[PDB]
């Protein structure tokens, strides 16, 4: 089913590769965990256009689990500080970076334990594997859509459990702001490449999620929206949403990295500024990409591990 | 010949 | 014709932007430009296959103009050395003087008959070191070089060039983009990423392979062992090829399969050389040539690559 | 799928 793991009678264990070549990116097109992940992508997507104007300064859920993830976030947050970056050119992956996931390896399983009450500690080897390879590559020193796919994962499993009762849009708002408060930063002070980037001829370097939140956000209010897709091209009002918005705040991300007229290296987001009307468009357009340019290609889902408890390599 |  | 240019009869402005969109890039294919271009490629590239074991502290060629032109990246080179960091900042400043100064440099290089032709090559050359403000290197900016090297070529100003030149030349070329792109932190311009040949330079990998493929069974390594680091290693200043993995092998950090799947592909699939030579051209007419994201930024002059038809 |  594509929404409660069976708890108690269903079992787990360490995840494990099963994306190797094409055929295999093709069957896992079949498989219970990806009608699962597009499921919960599109509850999600969904909640998210229901938060138009969510509090830019919100704090916690009044679930006991967005609350825990947020914590959880919060102390792998608090590790960057403890794993100053290498001096030198600015250039690639910043070697510092196998330190924090080293640290990453070391307190999660204990963060997770904390966090999920004591009946459930037997999903952690499970859910420790997705959420672990949520914020970039241990070795490549990378991060791209992938990992962004590995967080929205976590969730799901949280969620599978059926521990987000009634999870408002402003859940989700608020578990990826967070989410994203950290990948920005991760990724400027470790200064790390892009994974399964498809250089300019892909969305963004790092994120898809993003946008397709984003978007979505606006989805609902189109015409009545506080700005166009035309608009997001103007620095200035980018800015003044990059709180409220998850495209914006995409948008201003890029901007901020990326040296020249932005339609010179982000041409397709670009072209949907210029081409697509409306909001709901552009989510649409944003999902079927997402299934497509993610969902569909390895360099970028090999990544993805398959166990037995939330995302089983099993068939339809 | 470009992306869109 | 593809060859010559019609010396003094034809003449030269200053290049200016052409390839806009869909459209226009298909009508650069066209283009006596680029049949210019092809033809160019083509030349070096056979030549270079003439050239297996080229000495690697050699200095000087024998012809008048590769030592000018030699000399001329050498007194660029320079500039850096006299440009510190803080893409990065310190770079735009670079590019300033290179422009203040190369008209001047090339002044020097061409015989006093000869300057009508500066604004163009000045253009070109001046632009094979990745863009002024987007603070990018990419395969348009390497084709930008050979573009130069061809605008000499065809005031005939390398009478029989040899493979040997064509090396010494590009090898010097790339020896200061390695350089550029570390010291100023320049990031890839116009790339596929993981899903192009690689970040940043198609042309190493062409001449590269054509060095060792008339040879191909009998070469030093075959395809397949560009994926042993050592082996690499020990040729990277006789061989583009290992020079170009090895730049890869040096920046990028995990697995090879997993960052260059695209090389790795070729070297674990393409038994050999000349095979992966011809691969490597006819996917430069597509991947470089025919992608507007890449050629845009081409401009063209009334003289040396101009844009009409046939 | 995979670049090749
Ligand atoms: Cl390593």
């Amino acid at each position: 089913s594509l929404d409660r793991v069976d708890w108690p009678h269903a079992t787990f264990s360490t995840p494990v590769k099963r994306i190797f070549d094409t055929q295999t990116t093709l069957d896992f097109q079949s498989s219970l965990a990806i009608h699962r992940i597009k499921y919960h992508l599109h509850k999600y997507t969904t909640l998210i256009s229901h938060c138009s104007d969510p509090d830019p300064h919100a704090t916690a859920s009044s679930i006991a689990m967005v609350n825990g993830l947020m914590g959880v976030l919060d102390k792998l947050a608090h590790l960057i500080d403890e794993t100053p970056p290498l001096p030198g050119p600015r250039r690639y992956g910043n070697l510092a970076c196998r330190e924090w996931h080293h640290k990453l390896d070391e307190r999660l399983p204990q963060w997770l334990q904390e966090m999920l009450p004591s009946e459930y500690h037997e999903v952690v080897p499970e859910l420790q594997y997705y959420l672990g390879n949520s914020f970039g590559s241990s070795t490549r020193l990378d991060y791209g859509t992938g990992h962004e796919l590995s967080f929205m994962a976590t969730v799901a499993a949280l969620d599978m459990l059926g521990m987000f009762p009634h999870m408002r849009g402003a859940d989700v708002f608020l578990l990826f702001n967070k989410y994203y408060t950290i990948m920005r930063r991760l990724i400027l002070t470790y200064t790390l490449e892009p994974a399964g980037s498809h250089g300019v001829w892909g969305l963004d370097d790092h994120f898809h999620l993003v946008y397709i939140l984003g978007s979505s956000q606006w989805q609902l209010l189109d015409a009545q929206a506080p700005l166009q897709p035309r608009e997001i091209l103007d620095k200035s009002l980018v800015r003044e949403y990059k709180d409220t918005n998850f495209y914006c705040q995409g948008i201003n991300f890029i901007n901020e990295v990326k040296m020249g007229p932005f339609e010179e290296h982000s041409p397709i987001l670009y072209d949907i500024a210029v081409t697509v009307p409306r909001w709901s468009k552009v989510c649409k357009g944003l999902l079927k990409m997402y299934s497509v340019e993610v969902l569909k290609k390895f360099p970028v889902v090999q990544h993805f591990w398959f166990g037995t408890g939330f995302f089983p390599w099993v068939n339809i | 010949a470009a992306p869109k």
